[PDB]
């Protein structure tokens, strides 16, 4: 029932639905935030 | 004039939006160069409700229990919504057509991605992918710039935003052909399959699978 | 369950150019007059796109005179709210680690708390924050450091869950050099629970700390975390107005004003000879293309010729708006800027009194009910007593407390109508007394003839 | 015409306009500069419809001043009317979870008073809610959250059935990702009863909860629903006048008459050498293009010259209707401005001070009321004592009590006719004394200290 | 050592220009007629160029006056925060030393005190060094000597880690001649020990001397750095604004307009005759190149011959600007200069004086901090008790005491409220007393003669 808006909220923000990190998607999609130093982070693991 | 504001909200939109589309596509391109994809265009119409899925699990094997999640288009979902609305083999009843999963527990999320997409008119493909626990990692390394600069020579002050930022992918089982691709890879580049190594050498390993329909 | 760090909320990006315009008009002229493409548009861009054009700016600008009476204004509103000390209730021996160094740089918490009360009375905004090592430390976080916070509803109570602001830190290597830390801070509250994550990011890295839950004396974790946020409004997470946004509004255009004021007074402030009716045949003959004006020296006219010493006239209407500007700041702030001229009636202005101290009194109330709450979260790290407070001095307009006055509170200390201590407090806020109560005690027993 | 025919009116929908007009004059300069259509209307149309013409505007509203004083008016009424802290009557042992963090925020029950005060001052409605979660909590509900509400006569006597207020919050994931959730409320009195649900809409489908009663602590449900609304006009469901309209007109047309001044002192403030009876020939011969006036230097004029140095006069027409609509923003009664020319003979402005102190008691006594509801709805939740109260001040234009003052509050102390809790909240009242009468008579026992 | 140990920090090399400017404002007129290339524009770039125009500026800024209004503010602020004595509290004959010869020069600890007090005024930075010599000296360090601070959180604790400051010395050869050496002095705090190392250049040599820790009498060495940076705002390390810097940029704006109002007087100031209507043959038959111009004499004109004197008429428009920015500097609130001919209303500057002395209270506060934790520090150098203090005057506005006053305190003396101490501190303070209170003691304990 909400139509009034404040100032400028009609700006568009997006129209595509990206709420699919971590919980949303039952862990699918994992958002973390650490840093890595060079192009390219590489771990090795036995065959 | 409150043009900073105006652009910080788009930004982080388009910011998350770009992580996200970057994600999907480098997931269906490595899961393409890994084999896990199944073609449905040619049986029937070219999307079932729920007969499709069967065949991802067939691909996936005895480690099916490992997918639980369907990121798909709009357009797959209405096309499950419009045969479970037109129930030939009567298993929906009118309070139960509106089921989001996919009758196996694993729910189905919907986001109209250009990467899940591809085609017009009669070639039209929507990629409709199942992932694991963790299959895709997106990590931000937090290295956020922001300026304004001001530009003289013109008829007025040119003013400007720029802003730069990184962030990392990384695909279950699967390594990214540095060798192949590059060292800063477009969002085409990453979508470009024979960049993606198969590292994990059983396909249940690898998180995730494919599933092609029209 | 860690992400998007180094994330501010837009509600702080709508209010950054407000507060780093509020900065720089804090900071004085030369802030001003750095970026005055923001403040003072240029007259005419089709020169300003030129470069003739870019020094008339330049020079339009450097003759402009900063009024600067915001900062004055926070000046001087810190002035009376810091009148004297704040008081503190409760025991003072065992509190004395954050009395005399808050937070451990021995910096006194009267300093801290006089930077947080302009800070927040500036721009409105500001942060209290208290951690263990074993002591408490009741840091301060700056309106710009705090940068992201959540408030859901858990159990039907407001609640803030989230909270992440930074800091900034020197790494110290055996040289001498200056290097910088971005070190974030992430609180969480789950299930009713207080949980902080550090990130060491270390000089050349990122590097970040494991979840840890800091505990009270006795156990118990925490229901709340230990971070309060105070403004102008109240102690809300939420953004609220800076109260010196007008006051730099009418600055700026007065400003603005004083540089077209000083451009005038530099082109036609000079009076000038204006020979008229004149002829180049009367030029080169007499004149020969010079002019001596001194008193001893005339100098002869053609028939029909009229000099005119033209210049501008006081009063310029350009003045006349600058003074409008004046008096609105006047009746705006209540002591940025004092007048000789005036004269005011003594009793109306204790009507007004209340009204013109407003911002005062809730900056007050605002910060004595921050540092009252984090002093009780460090009693409640060290297991001391929770009935403590931190009241800063409500009272304003302080001066020399008279002779009647003096006769009122020791008859009021003589009855059962104010407390021993209550008149001490009284006596020392009046400039008569500066020993401690106790060592004025400990002499009172003492038998002195005299 | 004829209001005997039906007609529906009431609904926030009525009044969300002026309700936004008075957020954004609550705001400063920036909003008011930044919409500023609706306040100032083009000049002339036909020049809008060019792009010279946009630019035009841009330029005239870019050079005007916003005043603000409305943001003033409300700071020094709420300033007024908390003064020291509102006094609470009964037990306060008990009532210390609420005083302390009214909402379970941490937020002191007087600062949500205070934010109560403030929303009343400014648009005239708020709103608390009373809702056991274990522990009660009083919410405050702003005047653009209440949805719809409405009254059925039962039995003779006029109920608020239902009521639906929006209730909104911050939506915590796993990431940082700034969203916000809307949660519905809806309270109904069916058949003198109490019920409540609550409304989700999750990714836009309207979940909706079973209905339930809240019920007291002995049980019993309830007989009227725990949420009050206030204003300025009386503690009614129906819409209230917003207290402060005509001073917001007055500060826009001000605005706007600002804005002409200001174009008008950029362009004609500047002298200007108007020279007359010039012909181009002579121009080129000498003049060559370019005037140089500083006092060092002359200019020959042809016959029949008359340099004319000509600007705007001062104390024009825009300029007097400018001072007028200050002198009326002050005539109207608002404590907008603090004028250091004007004198006031003492004992009128006491004959004038309950006239002028009408909206400020209007509003005090409100919110005095509703928090007597709410505190008294939380008694009923926790079967507490329900002879309580909680009124903020009633005496205004407060100041420091003379020693006259203390010596008669004392001596009527020592006859029986103030009770000590009465003389030690005067004597607070007046600057005089800041501890507790409790802690006073801990204090007081013993012998006089000497 | 990764480098020479003389790296000056950033900031502190942005600060070293405003901090010449401020000292230049300070010194006086004749070093800012020296630099005024720098402030005031030549009226003309192209004349500039040429050497005439170098001459004409010379000869312009020659007769200009210069104001000097900032040099009396800090002396009268200086002066308010200065009167009386700061009064020691604690053992005065165990800290004798170091209020006589506080760094070895025979300069009472006050008079420091002074120093720092105006050197914290004037630019807003200082410093105090306690170090060990058997003696503890506390040193001065001047705002442009202090180059290098360094402050990591160490378990959560803000501290100093790496201060090193200059030490500038006379060599003391056998020749009359000056000399210069300078010593670099290392204040180092590693893993909460304070270490400290002095560095001398020899031969085209840095020498590094050797580490070493101080230690306390009884011994513990030192958990933090003896040095404290007073300041104007706060006792941070990190730069805070000089208080003068808006009053300088005024006092230039109003040298410059004098410099325009000064030439603007000698050009034009002076009456002209300026005959009109005249022929050369007239000049040369009855004038003959000579007028005279007294009242013995009267001097024929020709036919519509107009003789009129011009001379520059007053109230113009620069004196009026120069005017309003001396108004400006005395509405900053800024105590440079007294109007006679302006009265005000006594009572009213009462009320204002809390805001008048805003800035005084705030230097006073932070000098009286540093220096008592200066004498803490020498005290733990020295073994001595450590709960001592050191305050300056916070009771501006010294007045002689009236009879009222001095009954007043008296008749608060018998009555347990003023201490003795505290009673001979007033009477001192209001210049009705001069002996120390023991010397008074001694010769009032005495039989009195009657």
């Amino acid at each position: 029932v909400f139509n009034d808006w404040a100032y400028k909220t009609m700006s568009e923000v997006l129209d595509q639905q990206v709420e699919l990190f971590n919980g949303a998607t039952r862990g699918a999609i994992i958002l973390r935030s650490a840093g890595n130093t060079g192009d390219l982070s590489e771990a090795a693991f036995w065959a | 004039q409150e043009a900073g504001a105006v652009i910080g909200q788009q930004l982080a939109g388009d910011t998350m939006q770009d992580m996200l589309n970057n994600g999907l596509a480098a997931g269906k391109a490595a899961f393409t160069a890994g084999g896990a994809v199944h073609d449905i265009s040619a049986a029937g119409t070219g999307l079932m409700t729920q007969r499709a899925f069967n065949a991802a699990q067939r691909i996936f094997g005895d480690r099916s229990t490992d997918i639980q999640v369907w990121v798909s288009h709009s357009s797959p979902l209405f096309d499950l919504y419009d045969n479970a609305l037109a129930n030939a083999e009567q298993l929906y009843v009118f309070g139960t057509v509106n089921v989001r999963a996919d009758a196996f527990g694993r729910p189905i999320i919907i986001t109209d991605s250009p990467a899940l997409v591809s085609g017009a008119a009669e070639t039209l493909r929507h990629s409709t992918l199942g992932l694991t626990t963790g299959a895709i990692l997106i990590e931000q390394n937090q290295d956020f710039d922001s300026t304004v600069v001001d530009g003289t020579g013109k008829q007025n002050i040119t003013r400007q935003y720029q802003a730069e930022w990184s962030y990392n992918l990384g695909v279950n089982g699967y390594a990214y052909d540095i060798a192949t691709g590059g060292k800063a890879p477009n969002p085409t580049a990453l979508a470009t399959a024979a960049n993606w190594d198969k590292i994990s050498t059983s396909i249940k390993d690898t998180g995730g699978v494919v599933l092609v329909t029209k | 369950d860690s992400n998007n760090i180094k994330y501010v909320r837009e509600d702080a990006k709508k209010m950054h150019k407000l507060w780093a315009h509020i900065r720089m008009a804090m900071e004085g002229s030369r802030a001003i007059k750095d970026n005055a493409k923001e403040f003072v548009p240029h007259p005419d861009n089709t020169k300003a796109t030129t470069p003739e054009g870019v020094a008339r700016y330049k020079a339009y600008i450097e003759r402009a005179v900063w009024y600067g009476a915001s900062a004055n204004t926070v000046d001087g509103m810190l002035g009376q709210i810091f009148a004297r000390d704040p008081v503190f209730t409760g025991p003072e021996d065992k509190f004395d680690m954050l009395i005399n160094d808050v937070d451990g740089s021995g910096l006194s918490i009267h300093q801290q708390a006089r930077d947080s009360a302009e800070d927040a009375l500036s721009l409105g905004r500001g942060g209290l924050f208290v951690d263990y090592s074993a002591r408490p430390y009741i840091k301060f976080i700056a309106a710009e450091d705090i940068l992201n916070w959540r408030e859901r509803w858990v159990n039907g109570a407001k609640r803030t869950t989230l909270l992440v602001f930074r800091e900034e830190s020197d790494a110290d290597d055996d040289g001498y050099q200056i290097y910088k830390e971005e070190v974030w801070r992430e609180l969480r509250l789950v299930d009713g629970t207080y949980w902080q994550r550090t990130w060491r990011e270390n000089d050349g890295q990122l590097y970040v700390d494991d979840w840890i839950s800091p505990t009270k004396a006795d156990g118990s974790q925490f229901d709340e975390i230990p971070f309060v946020i105070f403004g102008s409004k109240n102690n809300d997470p939420t953004i609220d107005m800076p109260p010196m946004r007008d006051l730099v509004e009418l600055n700026i255009a007065h400003f603005r004003n004083s540089a077209d004021y000083e451009e005038a007074c530099f082109i036609c402030g000079q009076p000038t000879l204006f020979l008229s009716g004149l002829t180049e045949h009367w030029v080169k003959n007499v004149l020969g293309g010079a002019v001596v004006i001194g008193s001893r020296d005339a100098v002869p006219l053609p028939v029909n010729a009229k000099p005119e010493l033209l210049q501008a006239e006081g009063n310029g209407m350009v003045k006349e708006a600058m003074d409008q500007k004046e008096r609105q700041m006047v009746a705006l702030g209540a002591k940025l800027i004092d007048s000789d001229k005036t004269q005011r009636t003594f009793g109306e202005a204790s009507m007004e009194a209340a009204a013109q101290n407003s911002v005062l009194s809730r900056v007050s109330k605002n910060v004595s009910d921050a540092y009252t709450k984090a002093l009780r979260w460090a009693a409640m790290f060290l297991g001391l007593d929770e009935k403590i407070e931190y009241e800063l001095n409500s009272d304003f307009d302080i001066n020399k407390m008279s002779p009647e006055e003096l006769a009122a509170v020791i008859s009021a200390w003589q009855s059962n109508a104010i407390s021993f201590t209550e008149m001490r407090w009284q006596i020392k806020k009046g400039g008569r007394a500066y020993l401690e109560d106790e060592d004025m005690r400990n002499e009172s027993e003492q038998d002195d003839p005299l």
